[PDB]
C-alpha cells in the first residue's frame, strides 16, 4: 500500500551535528523570537547612557529617547553589528522607532 | 633443549672414547650412531 | 565453486571409479597403549559428526549470524541515522577507555548477530523436521521458503510487507532448488555416462549397439517421415 | 634476430598509413589560416579572417580512408597464426569482428556527414577524436594477451576521454534573459569527474589481474591460461580456490566498474545527461560493438577455463542488477536517463543470455 | 645505488648538526634581545603588512607542470635503449626514432596551439 | 617489581646466549666480533680468526 | 588551490563505527591469497644453498655491465607494441590536455 | 607473454619444460589428458609448491628429538666423519 | 612479521579501502591514486623478482607512465573546478545533509520569506 | 485492482523513496567498495559454508 | 644550527600514543593470525602424502595422482603395442 | 667536430672490445677448475641434506620419503629451488656480510681478508 500522508524520503533527512536537539525541517529559514531581539537590542542599548532602560516604551521615536540624527546612525549600525546582517538604504532611512527595527529583525531570515 | 641436545653430543664422544660402537644409555633414550654417521635418540 | 557437494554425490558411481567418498567414516578411534591425553583430544570427532542435530543446529545459527552481522556492517548501520547525542557519548566513552571501540561494535552488531543466529537456527529446524519427506521436491522448496520468508518479513520488517516475503521466499525457492538441490554447472559425471555389469562378451554388446543404432535413426524427422532424395 | 620476417609486422602497414594521413591532415588544417601576402601580392579580394570550418571534409576524408581499410581486408590473404612475438592474433573470427566494427563505423560515420550540414554544433578535434577512435578500436578485437588488450583499451579511453573534453559548452540561443546573472550548469565537469575515476578503478584492478595472472600461469596469452587451467583441474596441482576466486572476481568487478553494468550503472547517466546526441550515439555505438562484445567473449572464449568460477559470480550480479532496476528505472525524468537504462537494461539481458550460453 | 651505510652517515649528519646548535647556543651569552612592539612582526618594506594567510598565487603556468609530468615519463622510458644502444637492430632503431619524433610531434603541436606561455 | 625484574632476568639470559652461541658454537673465519677475534693475515681460504 | 591549510571540517569517527571497522574486521579474517610463502625464519639458513653456487662457463661469456637489460629487452624486442601503444597515449594524451586548457 | 628471458638477459629456467610442454600439446590429439606430466613438471618448476611441502615436512620432523648430532666433512676429501670421532 | 606478498596484497586493498574512506576532496584523491599505482607498481617489481619474469618490470614503469598522464588530467580537473561554481570539497556542492560535517548549513538567497 | 496493479506500484514507490535521483562523488566512491568487499565476501561464504 | 629541542619538542614520539600502540597491537594479531592458523589451514600440508590420509582433499589429490599415472602407463603399453605392430606388419 | 668525436669514441670503444676478447680468452682458461670446485663443494651440501632428510621422513615408512622427495616427472632438467631470483650487479652480490660488517668495513681494518 503507497501512503500519500507519508512523504519522507532521503531527501528530506535533517540530521546535523551541531544541534543536539534536531531542527522540524531541513529549510534554515528560523528566524529569532520576539523577546531575544528585544533583550539584544536592550543590551546594544545600554552603551548609549542617555536612554533610561528601566520604563522604556518601544514605540516612542528615537529623538524623544535623547538620540539625535548622529547617536540615531551608531544605534542602527550597532544593531546591525550585533545580528550580523544590513540595512538597505530605504530600511535604514526610514527607521523612526525600535518598533520597526524589532519587526523587520523578525521579519528576517538570516539574523543570527 | 638445546642444552640438552647439546648435551647428549659431548658425552657421547667421551662415551665412544672407552667403548667404540656402543650404545649411549641415559634416563629412557638410547642415543645410537647410524653408519652413515648420524647421531639420532631413539626411545 | 560448488554448494551442497556432499549430498549430490552419486556414491554407486563413485564406488565404481574408485573416487574418495563423501560420505565415508571420518572418525577417530583411539586404541589402547596410549596415553590419557590423546584420548580426551581424540573425542574432537564429534564436531565432524554431520549426523549431531545440535551441532548442525548450532552450525546453521552461526551461518545466520554472521551473516547478519555482514549485512549490518555493508548496509544496515550505515543506512541509519544516530541521533548527534547518542553518537557524541559513544566517542566520549571511547576517550575514556582504551579500547572503546570494541564495546561499541559489540552494542551495534549483537541485534543483527542475534536476529540472524535465531533465525538460523530455526530455518534448519523447520527444514529438517517438516519438509524433509515430501515426494515433489520442488514444490516442498517453494511452500516452505514462501512460507518462512513471509513470517519473517511480518516480523523483522513491517508487517504490511508480507506478501513481497512471500514472492521473495517463491524466487528463493526455485533459485534453491534450481543450483542448492540439482547439480547445474556443477556435474561430477560425464552426460551419457552408464557402467556395465553383465558377463556379455563384446559382439552382444556391439549387436546391442547397433540394434539401438537403428532404432535411433528413427529419430531424425527426414528418416522417419521417408522425405530423402537420391544421393 | 638475424633476421625480421614481414609476417610478423604485415598488418601494421595499412594502420600506420592511416595515421600519419591523419595527424599530417590534422597538423596542415591547424595553420590554415597563415598565408603571407608579400608586398609584391595583389588580392582581387579583402580576406576574411573570422572564419568557421566545417568538419565535413574531415568527416569524409575519415570515411574514405575507413573505406580503404575495407578494402585491405576483402584482399586479404595468409595464415592462422599470431605476429609481433604472439602479441596479435591472426585468424578469422578476429578479422570477422575487425571488418563488423569497420563497416559499423563507416556506416555511424556517413549518417553523422548527412546531419552535420543542418546544424554545425561541433569542431573539427571532436572528429578527429572519433578517427581515432575508429582507427583504434579494431585493434583491441585483434588482442592475444590481456597485456596487450589492457594497452589497446587505455588507448582508447583516452581517445574517449579526448573526445568528451571537446564537446560544446556555450550556445547561441534566444535567451536574453541571462545577461548580466551567473549561471552554473556543472554538467562537464561532472562528465569529466566520473569517466576519469571510472577509468581509474578499472585500469587498478585489470592492472592487479595481470599481475596475478603471470603468477599462476606464468603468462598472459589466451591459450596458454586456459590450457594451464584445464590441466590443473585435471591434475590437482594447484588447489588454492580462493585466489582463482579472487582474480575472476577482480577482473568481473574491473569489467562491471568500466562499462556501467546495473550495480555501478549511476554514474552513466550522469554521463549521458551532460553530453551532446551525437556523442551519446558514438559512444553507444563503441560501447555495444567493442566493449561488451569483449566482456562477452571473456567468458564465451577468452576465459572460458574458468567459467566454473565464473558463472555463480555472474548469476549473483545478475540477479542484483534486476532488484536493483525495476524500481529505479521508474522514476527517471529524463531524456539522457531514458536512453542510458535502455542500454542497461539490454546489458543485462545480454549477460542473462551468456550465463545460458557457458552452460 | 647506495648501502646501509648512507643512513649511519645521516645520522653523523645530525650529529654535525648538534655541534652547530652548541655554538650557536652558546654565542647567546654576548647580546641581550628587548622585547618591542614591532620586532616580531612580519617585514614589508618598512610597513605593516595587510595580510597574513590569504597569499595566493595566480599559477598561471600549469600546462609547464602538466608537460613535464609526461616528458619525464618520456626520457625514463628512452634511458634503456641509450644504455643498451651498443646491441642496436633494425627493431630497437626503429622504435627509439619513431618515439623520438613522437615527442617532437608532440611539441611542435604544443607550440602550434601556444600553451608554452603565461595567460591571464 | 617482581615481573620487571622476571624481564630483566630473560633479557640478560637471551643477550648472553646470543653473545654466547656467536662467539662458540660457530666457525670463526669472517670478521664479526671486534676485539675479540683475531685480526691478522691470512695466507689461505680458511684460517681460523 | 589551498593557500592556507584549512580544511573542511570532517568528524571521521561516524563512518569508522558505521561501516568501515567492520568491514576491515571481516575482509581480514576472511582475505588471504597467499597460497604457500615461507618467512626467512621458517627453516634454519644452512639448509639453503643454491646462493652459493657460481656457474663460471657464462660468467665469460657474459659482456653484459649494466642492470638495463631486461628492460632493454621487454621495451625494445617483446613489449615493443605497448611501448609503441604508450608513445601515442602520450602524445593523444598531449592534445587531449591542450583541448581541456582550450 | 612468455618470453623465455631471465632477469640478466640469460634464459628463463623453466623454458625446458615449457617447450616440452608445449610440444606435446601440439601433437596429442586429447592434449588435456595426454600431457599431465609435462604440465605438472613445468608448474612445478613454476610454483615450487612439492619443495614447500617438503620443507614443512621438514621442519615438523626437526620440532622433535630425532636428530641430535651430524656428521662433520672435511674440506680435503668429499668424506663425511661422524661428530664422535 | 609478515611475509611480503601477503603484506603487498592486504596494502594495495587497504591504500584502495583508505581512498574510498578519506573526505572527497579531488586533490587527495589524486594523492591517494597516485599511492595506489605506486603499490601496484612495487606489487608487480616483487612478483617479477620471485618469479623470474622480465615483463612485470615493463608493468613498472607502464605504471609510471599511466601514473603521470593521469595526474596530468587530475590537475586539469582541478583548475577545471577553479572555473565553474564548484567546491573541491564535493560534499559542499549538494543540499544533502551530512551528519560527519560540523558546519554545513544552506539556505536560500532570500532575505525574508512572508511580506504580509 | 489493488493485488494485481497497486501492490506492484507501491513496491516501486517505495523503494524509490530510498534512492537519490542525482548521484554524489561520495555514494559512488562508497558503491563501488561495498560491491568489491561484499561481492568477495559473499563468494568466499558460499566457497567456505555452503 | 639543527635546533634539537625546537624541532623536536612539540611532537617527540608520537602525536597520538595510544592510537600508535593500537595499530601495533592489530598488527601483531593479525601476523599470528594469518601465519598460525589461516595460511596452514589454506595450504593444507599437514597430511600431503600421508599414507592413511583423513582430509577429503588429499583423498582426492592422491587418487588423481594414481588415475593419471594408471592413463599414462596404459596409453604408453598400448602405443608401444600398435607401434611394434605396425613396424612388423610393414617389414 | 662532432662527428669526428663521435668516431673516435668508436674507435676507443673497439679497442676495448679487442682487450675484452682477450680477457674473455684468460678467463675462459681460469674457467673449468672453479666450476669444478664449485660443483663439488655444492654436490657435498646436496648429499649432507639428502641424508638429513632421508633419516627424518624415513620414520614415516620408506615409500613416504622418496613421494615426498620427488619434484619433477622427467628427470633430465635441472631446476633448483630458489625462493627469490637475483637481479641487480647482473643478477649477483655485491655485499657477502652482515649489515654491521657492510657499514664498518668501509672505516674500520681488519674486515677484509684481502684475496690474493
Ligand atoms: C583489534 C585490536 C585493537 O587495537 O583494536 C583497537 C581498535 C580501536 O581502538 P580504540 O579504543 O577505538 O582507539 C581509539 C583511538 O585511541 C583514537 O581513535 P582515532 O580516531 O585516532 O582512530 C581509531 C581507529 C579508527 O579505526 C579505523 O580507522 C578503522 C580502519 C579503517 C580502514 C583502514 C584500515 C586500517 C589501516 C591502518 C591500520 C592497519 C593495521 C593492519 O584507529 C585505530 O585505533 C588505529 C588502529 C586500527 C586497527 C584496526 O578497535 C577495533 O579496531 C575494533
Ligand atoms: C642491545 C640492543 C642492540 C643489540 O641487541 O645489539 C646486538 C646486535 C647483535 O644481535 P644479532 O641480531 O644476534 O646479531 C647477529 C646478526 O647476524 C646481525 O645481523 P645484521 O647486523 O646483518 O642485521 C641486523 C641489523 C640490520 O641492519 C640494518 O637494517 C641496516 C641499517 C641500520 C640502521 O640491525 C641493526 O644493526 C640494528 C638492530 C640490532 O649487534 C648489532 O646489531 C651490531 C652492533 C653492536 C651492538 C650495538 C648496539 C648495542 C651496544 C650496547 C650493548 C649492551
Ligand atoms: C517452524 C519452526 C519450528 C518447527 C517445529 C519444531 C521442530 C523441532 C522440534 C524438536 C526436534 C527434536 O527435539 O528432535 C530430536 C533431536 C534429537 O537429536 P540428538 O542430537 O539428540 O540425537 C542424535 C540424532 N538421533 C535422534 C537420530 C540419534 O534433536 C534434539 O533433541 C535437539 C534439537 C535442538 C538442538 C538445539
Ligand atoms: C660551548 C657551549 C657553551 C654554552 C654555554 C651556555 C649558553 C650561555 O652562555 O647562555 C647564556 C644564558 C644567559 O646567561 P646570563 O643572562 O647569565 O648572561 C648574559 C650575559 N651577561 C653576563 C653579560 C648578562 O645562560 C643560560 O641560558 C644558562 C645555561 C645553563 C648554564
Ligand atoms: C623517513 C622515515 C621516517 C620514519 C618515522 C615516521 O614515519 O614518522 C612519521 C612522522 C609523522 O608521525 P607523528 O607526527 O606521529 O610523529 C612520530 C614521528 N617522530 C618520532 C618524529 C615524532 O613524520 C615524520 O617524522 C616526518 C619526517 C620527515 C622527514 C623528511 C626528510 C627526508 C627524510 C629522508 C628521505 C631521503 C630520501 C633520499 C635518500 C637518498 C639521498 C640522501
Ligand atoms: C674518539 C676517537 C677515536 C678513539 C676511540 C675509539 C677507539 C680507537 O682508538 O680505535 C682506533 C680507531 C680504529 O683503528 P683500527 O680499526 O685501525 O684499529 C682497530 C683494529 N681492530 C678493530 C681490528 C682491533 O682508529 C682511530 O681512532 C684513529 C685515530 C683517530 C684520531 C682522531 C682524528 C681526528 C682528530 C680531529
Ligand atoms: C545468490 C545465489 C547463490 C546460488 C544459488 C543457491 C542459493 C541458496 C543457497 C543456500 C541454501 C540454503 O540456505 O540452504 C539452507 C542450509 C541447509 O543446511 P544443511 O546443508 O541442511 O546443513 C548444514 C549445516 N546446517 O541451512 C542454512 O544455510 C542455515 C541458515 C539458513 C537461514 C538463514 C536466515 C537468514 C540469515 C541472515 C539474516 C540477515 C539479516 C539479520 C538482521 C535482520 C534485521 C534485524
Ligand atoms: C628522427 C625523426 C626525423 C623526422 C623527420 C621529419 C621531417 C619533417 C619535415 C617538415 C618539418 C616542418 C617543420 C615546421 O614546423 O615547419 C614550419 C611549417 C609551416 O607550415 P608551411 O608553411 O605549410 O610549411 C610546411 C613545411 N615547412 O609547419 C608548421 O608550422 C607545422 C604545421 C604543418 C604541418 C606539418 C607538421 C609536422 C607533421 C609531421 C608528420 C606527422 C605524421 C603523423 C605522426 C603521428
Amino acid at each position: 500500500f503507497q501512503d500519500n500522508q507519508d512523504r519522507s524520503r532521503v531527501e528530506t533527512n535533517s540530521a546535523t551535528w551541531a544541534h543536539n536537539l534536531p531542527k522540524e525541517n531541513k529549510f534554515n529559514t528560523e528566524t529569532l523570537e520576539k523577546q531575544e531581539v528585544e533583550s539584544r537590542i536592550l543590551k546594544v542599548l545600554s552603551n548609549f547612557e542617555q536612554v533610561n532602560l528601566k520604563n522604556l516604551r518601544w514605540e516612542q521615536n528615537f529623538k524623544k529617547l535623547g538620540l539625535d540624527s548622529l547617536d540615531q546612525t551608531a544605534l542602527l549600525a550597532s544593531i546591525e553589528h550585533e545580528f550580523t546582517i544590513l540595512f538597505p538604504d530605504g530600511v535604514f532611512e526610514g527607521f523612526e522607532n525600535l518598533e520597526q527595527v524589532v519587526n523587520y529583525i523578525l521579519k528576517n531570515i538570516n539574523a543570527v | 633443549l638445546d642444552e640438552g641436545l647439546g648435551g647428549l653430543s659431548l658425552k657421547y664422544k667421551e662415551f665412544v672414547k672407552t667403548n667404540p660402537g656402543q650404545d649411549l644409555l641415559i634416563g629412557n633414550i638410547r642415543v645410537t650412531q647410524r653408519p652413515n654417521g648420524l647421531l639420532v635418540a631413539v626411545d | 565453486m560448488e554448494l551442497n557437494s556432499s549430498a549430490k554425490e552419486d556414491s554407486h558411481y563413485v564406488g565404481v571409479l574408485g573416487y574418495p567418498s563423501q560420505h565415508d567414516p571420518h572418525t577417530l578411534h583411539p586404541k589402547k597403549h596410549d596415553s590419557t591425553f590423546t584420548k580426551v583430544y581424540a573425542c574432537r570427532d564429534m564436531l565432524w559428526d554431520h549426523h549431531w542435530e545440535v551441532r548442525n543446529t548450532l552450525y546453521a545459527g552461526f551461518k545466520g549470524a554472521l551473516l547478519g552481522v555482514a549485512y549490518a556492517s555493508g548496509f544496515g548501520l550505515i543506512s541509519k541515522t544516530v541521533p548527534s547525542i547518542v553518537l557524541k557519548k559513544m566517542f566520549r566513552f571511547v576517550r575514556n577507555n582504551n579500547f572503546g571501540h570494541i564495546r561499541i561494535m559489540q552494542d551495534l552488531l549483537t541485534p543483527y548477530a542475534l536476529t540472524g543466529f535465531g533465525l538460523g537456527s530455526v530455518y534448519y529446524l523447520y527444514q529438517h523436521n517438516v519438509w524433509e519427506n515430501r515426494s515433489n521436491k520442488w514444490l516442498a522448496e517453494v511452500l516452505s521458503n514462501a512460507l518462512f520468508f513471509q513470517v519473517a518479513t511480518a516480523v523483522c520488517v513491517n508487517p504490511g510487507f508480507h506478501i513481497y516475503g512471500m514472492v521473495g521466499g517463491i524466487l528463493f525457492g526455485t533459485l534453491k532448488y534450481a543450483f542448492y538441490n540439482s547439480s547445474f554447472f556443477q556435474e561430477k559425471e560425464s552426460i551419457g555416462s552408464y557402467t556395465t555389469f553383465g558377463d556379455l562378451s563384446e559382439e552382444e554388446r556391439k549387436k546391442q549397439e547397433y540394434k539401438d543404432y537403428i532404432q535411433f535413426l528413427g529419430n531424425y524427422h527426414k528418416v522417419r517421415n521417408g522425405q530423402l532424395v537420391d544421393l | 634476430l638475424l633476421r625480421l620476417l614481414v609476417s610478423e609486422y604485415i598488418f601494421f602497414l595499412p594502420v600506420f598509413t592511416n595515421l600519419f594521413i591523419y595527424w599530417h591532415i590534422f597538423f596542415k588544417n591547424n595553420i590554415n589560416l597563415v598565408n603571407k601576402k608579400n608586398n609584391w601580392d595583389k588580392s582581387i579580394s579583402v580576406k576574411n579572417i573570422i572564419i568557421k570550418q566545417n568538419p565535413s571534409f574531415i568527416i569524409r576524408l575519415n570515411l574514405l580512408l575507413n573505406s580503404l581499410m575495407v578494402l585491405y581486408l576483402i584482399t586479404f590473404n595468409g595464415y592462422s597464426s599470431t605476429f609481433w612475438w604472439s602479441h596479435f592474433k591472426l585468424n578469422n573470427y578476429s578479422l570477422y569482428m575487425y571488418l563488423l566494427v569497420i563497416i559499423f563505423n563507416n556506416y555511424f560515420l556517413y549518417i553523422t556527414e548527412k546531419h552535420i550540414k543542418i546544424l554545425n554544433n561541433y569542431s573539427i578535434d571532436y572528429f578527429f577524436s572519433i578517427i581515432n577512435i575508429t582507427l583504434f578500436i579494431p585493434m583491441i578485437f585483434l588482442s592475444n594477451t590481456l597485456f596487450t588488450f589492457f594497452f589497446l583499451i587505455e588507448l582508447v579511453s583516452c581517445a574517449i576521454f579526448y573526445k568528451f573534453i571537446v564537446s560544446k559548452i556555450s550556445f547561441k540561443n534566444s535567451n536574453y534573459k541571462d545577461n548580466y546573472f551567473s549561471i552554473f550548469s556543472k554538467n562537464y565537469l561532472n562528465v569529466l569527474f566520473y569517466q576519469y575515476w571510472s577509468s581509474f578503478f578499472s585500469s587498478v584492478m585489470i592492472g592487479f589481474c595481470i599481475i596475478y595472472l603471470f603468477s599462476l600461469t606464468g603468462s598472459t596469452e589466451w591459450s596458454i591460461i586456459n590450457f594451464i587451467v584445464a590441466s590443473n583441474n585435471q591434475i590437482n596441482y594447484y588447489t588454492n580456490n580462493i585466489t582463482l576466486l579472487f582474480i575472476c572476481l577482480t577482473l568481473i568487478i574491473g569489467f562491471i566498474i568500466k562499462l556501467g553494468i546495473a550495480p555501478i550503472q549511476l554514474y552513466k547517466i550522469e554521463i549521458y545527461k551532460g553530453l551532446p546526441f551525437l556523442s551519446i550515439f558514438f559512444y553507444t555505438t563503441f560501447y555495444f560493438l567493442i566493449f561488451f562484445l569483449f566482456f562477452s567473449l571473456l567468458f564465451i572464449y577468452y576465459l572460458s577455463a574458468l567459467n566454473n568460477f565464473f558463472w555463480i559470480i555472474l548469476l549473483i550480479i545478475s540477479i542484483i542488477g534486476i532488484f536493483y532496476i525495476i524500481s529505479i528505472i521508474f522514476d527517471i525524468n529524463l531524456f539522457k536517463a531514458f536512453l542510458a537504462y535502455s542500454t542497461i537494461i539490454n546489458s543485462i539481458s545480454f549477460i542473462l543470455l551468456i550465463i545460458a550460453i557457458i552452460f | 645505488m647506495g648501502d646501509a651505510v648512507v643512513i649511519h652517515l645521516i645520522q653523523n649528519v645530525l650529529i654535525f648538526g648538534i655541534i652547530f646548535w652548541l655554538l650557536t647556543w652558546g654565542a647567546e651569552y654576548f647580546y641581550t634581545v628587548k622585547q618591542q612592539l614591532t620586532k616580531k612582526q612580519f617585514y614589508e618594506c618598512g610597513f605593516k603588512s595587510i595580510s597574513e594567510l590569504n597569499i595566493q598565487i595566480n599559477f598561471n603556468f600549469f600546462m609547464l607542470a602538466v608537460f613535464l609530468i609526461l616528458y619525464d615519463v618520456e626520457f625514463t622510458f628512452l634511458f634503456p635503449v641509450l644504455f643498451n644502444f651498443s646491441m642496436f637492430s633494425t627493431t630497437e632503431l626503429f622504435l627509439a626514432f619513431f618515439f623520438i619524433f613522437l615527442i617532437l610531434v608532440s611539441l611542435l603541436y604544443d607550440w602550434l596551439n601556444n600553451v608554452l606561455s603565461w595567460s591571464a | 617489581g617482581p615481573l620487571n625484574i622476571v624481564f630483566a632476568g630473560v633479557a640478560f639470559l637471551m643477550f648472553y646466549e646470543n653473545n654466547y652461541k656467536k662467539l662458540y658454537l660457530n666457525p670463526r673465519y669472517s670478521y664479526t666480533m671486534p676485539y675479540l677475534q683475531s685480526a691478522k693475515i691470512t695466507k689461505n681460504l680458511y684460517e681460523k680468526l | 588551490l589551498n593557500i592556507d591549510g584549512l580544511h573542511l571540517k570532517y568528524n571521521h569517527n561516524i563512518n569508522n563505527v558505521l561501516y568501515y571497522t567492520p568491514s576491515l574486521v571481516l575482509f581480514l579474517i576472511f582475505f588471504n591469497i597467499d597460497y604457500f610463502s615461507e618467512l626467512e625464519l621458517f627453516l634454519p639458513l644452512e639448509l639453503s644453498f643454491i646462493d652459493i653456487y657460481d656457474d663460471y662457463y657464462e660468467g665469460f661469456n657474459n659482456s653484459i655491465m649494466n642492470d638495463f637489460t631486461p628492460l632493454t629487452l621487454s621495451y625494445y624486442s617483446i613489449n615493443s607494441a605497448e611501448f609503441i601503444i604508450i608513445g601515442l597515449l602520450l602524445l593523444l594524451g598531449s592534445v587531449a590536455c591542450v583541448n581541456l586548457y582550450k | 607473454s612468455y618470453s623465455g628471458y631471465s632477469l640478466n638477459g640469460g634464459v628463463h629456467p623453466c623454458l625446458p619444460f615449457y617447450e616440452r610442454m608445449l610440444q606435446c600439446a601440439k601433437s596429442e590429439a586429447l592434449p588435456i589428458k595426454m600431457c599431465t606430466a609435462q604440465t605438472e613438471d613445468y608448474l612445478e618448476c613454476h610454483h615450487r609448491k612439492k619443495q614447500y611441502a617438503l620443507n614443512y615436512a621438514i621442519k615438523k620432523e626437526l620440532n622433535n628429538i630425532r636428530i641430535v648430532a651430524l656428521p662433520r666433512y672435511d674440506e680435503e676429501n668429499d668424506t663425511f666423519v661422524p661428530f664422535s670421532q | 612479521m609478515l611475509t611480503w606478498i601477503s603484506f603487498w596484497s592486504l596494502i594495495f586493498w587497504l591504500i584502495l579501502i583508505i581512498l574510498v574512506l578519506k573526505p572527497k576532496n579531488f586533490i587527495s584523491i589524486l594523492f591517494m591514486s597516485e599511492l595506489t599505482w605506486l603499490a601496484l607498481y612495487c606489487l608487480s617489481l616483487l612478483f617479477g623478482a620471485i618469479y623470474c619474469d622480465i615483463t612485470l618490470l615493463s608493468i613498472s614503469f607502464f605504471i609510471l607512465g599511466v601514473a603521470g598522464l593521469e595526474f596530468s588530467f587530475g590537475i586539469l580537473i582541478a583548475i577545471l573546478y577553479k572555473n565553474l561554481n564548484e567546491s573541491l570539497n564535493t560534499d559542499l556542492n549538494n543540499n544533502n545533509n551530512n551528519q560527519n560535517i560540523f558546519d554545513k548549513n544552506f539556505k536560500t538567497p532570500l532575505e525574508k520569506i512572508n511580506w504580509q | 485492482e489493488y493485488l494485481t496493479k497497486k501492490t506492484i506500484d507501491s513496491f516501486i514507490f517505495n523503494n524509490n523513496r530510498f534512492n537519490f535521483i542525482n548521484l554524489v562523488e561520495s555514494k559512488y566512491f562508497l558503491q563501488i567498495l561495498t560491491l568489491i568487499l561484499y561481492l568477495f565476501f559473499i563468494t568466499i561464504f558460499i566457497l567456505f559454508y555452503i | 644550527v639543527y635546533q634539537g629541542f625546537k624541532v623536536l619538542r612539540r611532537n617527540p614520539t608520537f602525536y597520538n600514543p595510544r592510537s600508535a600502540g593500537m595499530v601495533a597491537l592489530s598488527y601483531f594479531a593479525y601476523s599470528y593470525y594469518v601465519n598460525k592458523y589461516y595460511k596452514p589451514q589454506n595450504s593444507n600440508f599437514e597430511e600431503y602424502n600421508s599414507s592413511h590420509p583423513h582430509n577429503h582433499d588429499e583423498k582426492v589429490r592422491q587418487y588423481h595422482e594414481k588415475t593419471n599415472q594408471a592413463i599414462r602407463d596404459a596409453v604408453l603399453e598400448k602405443r608401444a603395442e600398435h607401434d611394434q605392430r605396425l613396424r612388423e606388419e610393414a617389414k | 667536430l662532432q662527428m669526428w668525436g663521435v668516431g673516435k669514441i668508436i674507435e676507443i670503444k673497439k679497442f676495448m672490445k679487442r682487450r675484452d676478447i682477450e680477457l674473455k680468452g684468460l678467463q675462459r682458461k681460469a674457467a673449468p677448475f672453479m666450476q669444478s670446485m664449485n660443483d663439488v663443494r655444492h654436490l657435498a651440501l646436496r648429499e649432507r641434506n639428502d641424508m638429513l632428510y632421508n633419516e627424518l621422513l624415513s620414520v614415516h615408512g620408506e615409500e613416504y620419503a622418496q613421494k615426498m622427495q620427488k619434484r619433477f616427472h622427467q628427470t633430465d632438467i635441472w631446476a633448483p629451488f630458489r625462493h627469490r631470483y637475483a637481479y641487480m650487479y647482473n643478477s649477483s652480490n655485491k655485499n657477502v656480510k652482515d649489515y654491521k660488517q657492510v657499514t664498518l668495513s668501509r672505516y674500520i681494518n681488519g674486515f677484509d681478508k684481502f684475496n690474493v
